[PDB]
């Protein structure tokens, strides 16, 4: 029975239950709504999107990646919340394919709606989809190719993959140069899998071509007054002390005086203690000093008299990457000047770019940190460029970890679709119908990928289907003229692990969402 | 006000397009210093061309690459037509400064200001062999009332805060002394309670505080200072009545509420290091003095003019006058625009006559290139040229003149050879404006063109807008 | 029996009976019982769809906006906006069945639903609830006797778990995790047998936590015989991997303890200030030397440490963590065999637990790592790590492993088991039909009511899948007449055979008898209650 | 209190209150009588077939109700 | 109304027209292969299109001779 047509509604105010078909209608309609809201960023012609803040903040951002929309969007449909959860999972896994897995899930749900309207049970659909996913995964691994051993081929595949990632973004104008720059940046880590080490800056104005890579480090903390402005070839030490009005941590201590003479004596004692601490710091043999918290007037005056620069407002990430790139060691007790390693740098300077004073590091010792200069007229294009660069770094790291790759741009999509169609016509029953709907969603993904360019779909899809039937498993759609051809020679390749992860995530999300039959609601607040 | 940078940065509409146009104007101001109005007008023209390009059922991605080709062609044309100058050609710098001042209220106050601006630039930066200009070298004193003739080229330091030491004026050969310790009773870092159980103890309290403050004054006079400057302290009283009286009894000028940000500028200029501890009262505080006069502007503002130092830094100051705040801001920003123009003259010494002539030439050349093209690209480049034709229309407008006739006459004069033909505002006609010294550098128009093209491309590939 | 009673006295004066009677719907008697039974009707029909492997999964959005997609009925209905006390009574019924067995919680609810289904028609015929309840109790006794008669038991002990693996796979077939049923059965049995007591004692579930992180693939779900620590090392250059580590239990911050009562210390002179400074410095020195005296590898701080302590630990190269929760401290102390340490007074190398292996685990570009502890020679705690494509499949895996481990615990408790999937339900229906045919007539209506009530389980199983219910019902009943077998029932997975035993489906007999008894008792109780008070003011 | 005036109407009100207080326990007399479950605040609904046990947990507010409950308690 | 490109169609058409002049060098709507209306027998009276152009011109002009509205 259903509570929709019942003598009583056992609910509080605002809580309701709806008929099974209506419940799935609402859930899957919310899911497909979020799906086509994230849609239209597929392919190299993906249109950008503004991430506006409805509140008084009014923070306006633009991005071509749909995951940014997913992380910052209001949630109404519970299935939409499930979709954003799985998409965030995929994004934390790999930096590309998040919008791909989201749109695949949205389609799978909309043809699930259509197929249930076609009088098919959800369990049969789930079984057919599981069979089709197994077939698609086996086909994808059959055509998967790894070329990590060959260093020249590995570098060429890195070129292709970074170009693939940047094609969907607006940076396609300098795609090749930014590609070689990012590949050099990722190889600068000497096989290190971390990505927070690579740091980026923002500078208003200038052409996009002005963007480049800095091998050293870029710093944007001001220098003191009395200390000399520029001293090179110094030793840099990182400290975790407050370095401001240092007082006894004992809570119960208090001062009880009968006259101002003892007050002045205590003030002089505090000044002498601060001077002793300053001398203890200077005992380390340091000229460029780095601090986290504030530095007051007396210590900065003492540093200026000592001719030693103190750098404040160095946050945890900044000191982290500075230690990674120079080998400096963080310290909190300065009673052992020789027991803490000091940072080694070749050249330090305070460059003047734009209308700001930026400290630039050159000749870093360890080199385990990359600093990238990005130039843009507006902050929006700047953040879009940095997000695209970060996604490129993520996909490059994923390729470095495993070099198993496949031919994308609809090519491997046609492989999967062909395998699933072959199995569907091989098998009888409504499971075949469900998994053929799976296959048609698979085919319609690159359909809209290409149609985002205002091109034709059916002719190219049929041509690629026929060519891959002939055995042209390396044939893929070319965005340059909206035509077909050898996908590899276009220099556009996709990692096999990313494709497999996207396929599995979409399959599992569709399976878990489809099993929902009825929606029950508690009392809203 | 007139110049559009402040106008855009002041008003706000909250629509993302408006905010990013404001950001584009700010970036244009940052990169070059002027042309913000020009670049935003160019963006608006490209967008009115774009909407018509869009109603024709054209994909908004091929038009982006067409705009990129138009941009690179226009950059090539502008670079080709521009003529280089020399860093020793003061005449070219004077022409550029005068042209910059024309678009401001002080347009007729240019013959005395352009040499002023170039001399200030020469003083505050490297006279030659330099790449960047530090705009922070020169500060501005904005004063109500007065005239442009009342503006000065002071090269010392001015303290806008009031003289808390009333009755002390014109300390001859004044020695400027900056201190950071607050002139008040001593206080420990930790909380103290002054418990008093006897009359003698309470008397000793203030007796000892008076003795300590007198010792402080004596140690201040140990070096022989006659002018004292205190920081801006709000937790503790920077200047107390007892300290002020003790310093006035023996003639030291006292001024409090001094910002900590100006301390770095003072150190860069003269080098009087701030002092936080009394024991470090060395002899490096002071130096030679030339002039310290408390000038008054007919009672319409109190100022402390202290000019003249021995071996100062490369920093000067400007005192901008004006009846109302708007004209003061206009004169100040006119001076700033002149300085930015000289900065643009520092690098990429490529000059071209302005006044619509570069835009007329660009429109004609892009029309030719569109004719040479084919496909949607030719139509997009035609729309591009029609859009960029707007600037000579606006310049021909604001005077009631015919834009069509002006544009066609300029195009014909370019065709016969006279490319440098512009709009002559003084003669109210159309002729070459090279004689009128209406010349602009390369990296102002080039920067505006590139920025406008990038912004229109950014907003070109937009599908929908959503809120969070 | 609505909007109060209309009398208006009897000489024309205004009349008052009950407070707020202008709109009070006064509910007593048979109509009140109708209201309660129909509310239970709604609850049961909304809940019953989660029965059988083909049974779908309900979702709920709680008062806090958190979703929950679930297959196990107990947790499906455990968070319902229950208003009438009968629904709450069914909730405690489900809870009692769940903590008594763990599986079959759906069975009691559906059985009670069908019992009330025919009870309401019996009430419409004009039958007072007492005789209905008595007949229902007689019927429950008959059903329990049949269940005892058709029992069959096998070996369950720790040495052999192949029947346990089959039972776990059968139980998890109804859950979406049925893709890798063999893998989850094997890992679950390994987890439960890692630490267990076979002398009819409880297995420490405090030490067995089902926790995992999102990401990866479902088949990556693997068993970690140890402890999972969320926190990470504070220093960048600090080493991330330590082997053969010793756990230093710490329950005090790395700062000088302060007096509990309010205290005042008078520092007046320069000598006092310097003396306090040097006292504090020597206190830090004493504390750091005391910490280093034990020589432990890993130090676990509940209250953390400051920057100076962090640098001192860095120089000493002694791995340590900060701000760890108390229950986690108890778990790690039990697993490593550590001892309670109040402060540095009782800190020594003889009271340190041992961790076999300690590692930092990375999951790509997240900047958020975790600490895994395993390989302990005396590990008293074992945890199962589950991977999934999203957090809600993770939660479903959590509850699926929970139910599987509960089934394993029930099997360990006793080997008395039977065959489910409606076959035993059909046998019970046959027994109740026989009792109706061989017992006094007046209560035979309640007899056959209870029979039709027990008949709903194959009803729901069939209509969940989609086969024709009643033809299968009659055919299986006829075959069961031909041969007595609790293994002739519905082929939900369409395997083509009605031999339920051949399909390796095992459920505990204690669970089924408790299900029947609990359902009968709850139905009897609800039959005898006809009082609920409502104000019904229809506030605006 | 509706028509709670001096004389007979207040007696009628008391009689009606007595009838209402009887209705709650009217159905639990005997060993085979039905039981009562009524919400009592925090949901600790109590099963008790004894009528007096029902009486200790009632919500009597009418004076007639109280002056009958006291006799019942005695 | 169908979907072919406007501008390459224009380019091909006037290229063929400057190569040779014919009143039937237009659009191949139904993919007859050639842009020659003579082969496809696309025929319309000259008077109709003459009056088309004339009426359009005159009424466009006389609409251009209107610039006032005073809605109450
Ligand atoms: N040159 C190309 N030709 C065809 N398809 C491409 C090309 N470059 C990228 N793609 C596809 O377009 C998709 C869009 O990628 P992107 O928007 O960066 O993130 P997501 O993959 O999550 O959508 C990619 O998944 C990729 O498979
Ligand atoms: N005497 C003049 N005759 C004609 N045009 C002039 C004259 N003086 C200046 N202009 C034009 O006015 C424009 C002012 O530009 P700009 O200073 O960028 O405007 P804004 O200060 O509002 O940003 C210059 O591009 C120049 O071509
Ligand atoms: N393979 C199967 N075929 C037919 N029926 C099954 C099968 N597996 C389980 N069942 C039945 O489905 C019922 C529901 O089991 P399940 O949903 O796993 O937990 P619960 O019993 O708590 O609802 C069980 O009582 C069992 O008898």
């Amino acid at each position: 029975a259903s509570l929709s047509l019942a003598p009583v509604n056992i609910f509080k105010a605002g809580a309701d239950e709806e008929r099974a078909e209506t419940a799935r209608l609402t859930s899957f309609i919310g899911a497909i709504a979020i799906g086509d809201l994230v849609k239209s960023t597929l392919g190299p012609k993906g249109m950008d999107k503004i991430l506006l803040s409805s509140g008084r903040d009014a923070s306006l951002m633009v991005t071509n990646d749909g995951a940014t929309i997913l992380k910052n969007i209001g949630v109404d449909n519970p299935a939409a919340k499930v979709l954003v959860d799985m998409s965030r999972v995929q994004d934390d896994e790999v930096g590309d394919g998040t919008t791909s897995v989201t749109v695949l899930a949205a389609e799978l749900l909309r043809e699930a709606e259509s197929l249930i309207a076609k009088k098919i049970h959800p369990q049969t659909i789930i079984a057919g989809w599981r069979e089709a996913t197994k077939a698609a995964r086996e086909a994808l691994l059959s055509s998967a190719v790894d070329h990590g051993s060959d260093e020249v081929k590995f570098r060429q595949d890195l070129m292709n993959i970074a170009g693939t990632t940047l094609s969907s973004k607006l940076l396609t104008h300098h795609k090749d140069h930014f590609t070689k720059l990012a590949v050099e940046a990722v190889l600068r880590l000497k096989g290190s899998g971390n990505l927070e080490a690579i740091h980026i800056i923002k500078k208003l104005g200038g052409s996009l071509a002005d963007s480049y890579l800095d091998e050293g480090f870029l710093l944007d903390k001001k220098i003191g007054v009395n200390q000399p402005k520029r001293i090179e070839n110094a030793k840099i030490l990182i400290a975790n002390t407050g370095m401001d009005t240092d007082k006894i941590k004992i809570f119960g201590s208090r001062v009880r005086v009968d006259s101002t003479a003892k007050v002045a004596e205590i003030e002089h004692a505090e000044k002498e203690k601060m001077k002793e601490k300053v001398e203890r710091i200077l005992k380390h043999g340091i000229n460029c000093f780095i601090n986290r918290q504030l530095i007051y007037n007396y210590p900065e005056q003492l540093f200026g008299a000592a001719g030693v620069m103190a750098i404040e407002h160095a946050d945890f990430a900044g000191v982290e990457r500075l230690a990674l790139v120079t080998g400096g060691e963080i310290a909190s007790t300065f009673d052992h000047p020789e027991l803490v390693k000091l940072g080694s740098c070749k050249l330090i300077e305070e460059v003047m770019i734009g209308e700001d004073k930026l400290i630039h590091f050159s000749g870093v010792a360890l080199g385990e940190a990359c600093t990238i200069v990005l130039r843009g007229a507006t902050q929006q294009i700047l953040d879009e460029a940095e997000r695209s660069l970060h996604d490129a770094l993520c996909v490059l790291a994923q390729t470095v970890k495993d070099s198993r790759t496949v031919y994308g741009g609809g090519c491997s999509e046609m492989l999967m679709a062909h395998a699933v169609t072959q199995l569907a016509n091989r098998t009888p029953g409504k499971e075949a119908v469900a998994m053929e709907s799976y296959a048609k969603a698979l085919r319609m993904l690159p359909t809209i990928i290409a149609d985002n360019a205002g091109y034709d779909s059916a002719d190219l899809v049929a041509q690629l289907r026929a060519a891959h039937s002939e055995g042209n498993t390396t044939a893929g759609l070319d965005m340059r003229e909206g035509t077909i051809g050898d996908m590899a020679i276009l220099g556009i390749t996709e990692s096999f692990q990313v494709k497999r992860q996207v396929l599995l995530s979409a399959a599992e999300a569709a399976e878990v969402i489809l099993r929902v039959d009825n929606i029950i609601k508690a009392a809203p607040r | 006000t007139n110049d559009g940078a402040t106008i855009l940065k002041q008003m706000q509409v909250l629509h993302p397009a408006a905010r990013m146009l404001v950001e584009l104007s700010k970036a244009q101001d940052i990169e070059a210093g002027d042309g913000t109005t020009s670049v935003v007008i160019i963006a608006g023209s490209l967008l009115d061309s774009c909407t018509k390009l869009l109603q024709k059922g054209i994909h908004p991605t091929i038009i982006s690459e067409s705009f990129q080709k138009a941009l690179e062609k226009g950059i090539e044309i502008l670079t080709d037509m521009s003529r280089p100058v020399e860093l020793s050609d003061r005449e070219t710098l004077l022409n550029s400064a005068t042209t910059s001042l024309n678009s401001k209220v002080v347009s007729q106050y240019s013959s005395l200001l352009s040499p002023m601006s170039v001399n200030a630039v020469m003083k505050v930066i490297d006279p030659a062999t330099a790449t960047s200009v530090d705009l922070r070298d020169i500060k501005i004193v904005k004063k109500l009332g007065g005239t442009i003739d009342d503006c000065e080229l002071v090269e010392g330091l001015v303290l806008t805060q009031k003289v808390s030491n009333s009755g002390i004026t014109r300390v001859e050969k004044a020695k400027i002394g900056l201190i950071q310790f607050c002139l008040s009773a001593p206080k420990t870092d930790m909380d103290n309670q002054i418990v008093v159980s006897d009359y003698a103890q309470m008397d000793r309290v203030l007796r000892e505080e008076r003795a300590y403050i007198l010792n402080l004054v004596k140690q201040i006079k140990k070096t022989g200072c006659n002018v004292l400057l205190i920081q801006k302290s709000i937790l503790r009283d920077a200047l107390s009545d007892l300290a002020l009286h003790f310093l006035n009894k023996m003639k030291i000028m006292v001024i409090k509420d001094i910002e900590r940000e100006d301390i770095e500028f003072i150190c860069k200029t003269i080098g009087t290091k701030p002092v936080a501890h009394i024991d470090q009262f060395t002899a490096d505080m002071l130096g030679s003095a030339e002039l310290a006069e408390e000038v008054n502007l007919n009672g319409s503002g109190k100022l402390l003019k202290i000019t003249g130092c021995a071996s100062p830094g490369k920093t000067v100051t400007i005192v901008v006058r004006g009846s109302n705040k708007l004209v003061i801001e206009e004169a100040e920003r006119s001076i700033h625009d002149a300085l930015c123009v000289i900065r643009c003259l520092v690098k990429k010494r490529a000059l071209i006559a302005g006044g619509g002539a570069p835009e007329i030439e660009l429109a004609l050349r892009l029309t030719e290139y569109s004719r040479t093209l084919s496909g949607m690209e030719s139509y997009c480049v035609r729309a591009f040229a029609d859009a960029m034709e707007v600037i000579p229309s606006t310049l021909a407008e604001n005077a009631g003149l015919n834009p069509i006739s002006t544009v066609t006459e300029l195009r014909n004069r370019h065709a016969q050879g006279e490319k440098t033909a512009g709009i002559n505002v003084r003669k109210g006609g159309i002729s070459n404006i090279l004689e009128e010294l209406v010349v602009q550098p390369l990296l102002v128009s080039v920067s505006a063109l590139t920025l406008a093209t990038e912004t229109v491309r950014s907003i070109l590939k937009i599908d929908d807008v959503v809120n969070t | 029996a609505s909007m109060g009673t209309l009398a208006f006295d009897e000489y024309g004066r205004p009349f008052l009976i009950i407070k707020d009677q202008d709109r009070k719907s006064r509910l007593m008697g048979l109509e009140a019982l109708k209201s309660h039974i129909m509310a239970a009707k709604a609850v049961a029909n909304t809940m019953r769809t989660s029965l059988g492997p083909n049974g779908l999964d309900k979702m709920m959005v709680d008062k806090d906006g958190d979703v929950t997609v679930t297959n196990d009925g107990a947790t499906i209905l455990s968070m319902m906006d229950v208003d009438h006390q009968i629904a709450k009574l069914m909730v405690e019924l489900s809870k009692s069945q769940d903590d008594e067995i763990g599986d079959g919680t759906t069975g009691v609810v559906v059985l009670a639903g069908a019992l009330l289904e025919e009870a309401e028609q019996l009430l419409d015929r004009g039958i007072h609830p007492i005789r209905i309840a008595d007949g229902y109790e007689q019927a429950a006794r008959v059903a329990i006797e049949h269940l005892d008669k058709i029992s069959d038991s096998v070996l369950v002990d720790i040495k052999d778990t192949e029947p346990l693996i089959q039972t776990a796979k059968t139980t998890l077939g109804s859950k979406v995790v049925n893709s890798c049923h063999r893998q989850m059965a094997e890992i679950a049995v390994n987890a439960v047998l890692t630490v267990a007591d076979m002398e009819r004692r409880d297995v420490d579930f405090e030490l067995i936590k089902v926790e995992g992180k999102v990401g990866g693939r479902l088949e990556d779900t693997k068993l970690i015989k140890g402890v999972i620590v969320d926190k990470d090392f504070s220093h960048p250059q600090m080493p991330k991997k330590v082997e053969d580590a010793k756990i230093a239990i710490l329950t005090c911050p790395f700062e000088p303890p302060k007096p509990k009562t309010k205290h005042k210390l008078d520092v007046t002179s320069v000598e006092d200030y310097k003396a306090l400074q040097k006292y504090e410095k020597e206190k830090f020195e004493e504390m750091i030397q005391q910490i280093k005296e034990t020589g432990a590898n890993l130090a676990i701080c509940q209250w953390g440490f400051d920057d100076e302590a962090n640098h001192l630990l860095l120089q000493n190269n002694l791995p340590a963590v900060r701000w760890v929760g108390g229950p986690e401290i108890e778990l790690i102390a039990i697993a490593t065999g550590g001892r309670i340490v109040p402060r540095f007074s009782e800190l020594t190398a003889e009271k340190l637990g041992f961790a076999g292996l300690v590692q930092e685990i990375s999951f790509g570009t997240t900047k958020d790592k975790m600490l895994v502890i395993e390989q302990c020679k005396n590990s008293r705690a074992v945890t199962i790590f589950i991977r999934g494509g999203n957090k809600m499949i993770i939660e479903e895996a959590k509850r699926s492993l929970h139910d599987a481990l509960c089934v394993i615990r029930n099997l360990i408790r006793d080997n008395r088991v039977v065959y489910g999937g409606g076959a035993a339900e059909i046998s019970c229906a046959l027994a109740v039909s026989q009792e109706a045919d061989k017992c006094p007539t007046l209560e035979q209506y309640a007899m056959r009511a209870f029979a039709d009530a027990l008949e709903v389980i194959p009803m729901a199983l069939s209509e969940n899948s989609g086969m024709n219910p009643i033809q299968t019902m009659t055919e299986v009943r006829a075959r069961q007449v031909k041969e007595m077998n609790p293994a002739l029932g519905i082929d939900c997975l369409h395997k083509g055979t009605n031999d339920m035993k051949q399909q390796h489906v095992i459920e505990t007999l204690i669970g089924k008898k408790q299900q029947i008894s609990l359902a009968t008792q709850m139905v009897r109780m609800i039959l005898k209650i006809d009082d609920i008070r409502k104000p019904g003011e229809s506030e605006e | 209190g509706t028509d709670s005036s001096q004389g007979i109407p207040q007696l009628v009100s008391n009689i009606s209150a007595c009838q209402v207080i009887a209705e709650a326990v009217r159905t639990t007399l005997g060993p085979r009588g039905m039981d009562k479950l009524i919400v009592d605040g925090r949901g600790k609904a109590t099963i008790s077939n004894d009528g007096a046990t029902i009486l200790k947990l009632l919500d009597v507010v009418h004076p007639a109700a109280k002056t009958l409950v006291d006799i019942a308690k005695s």
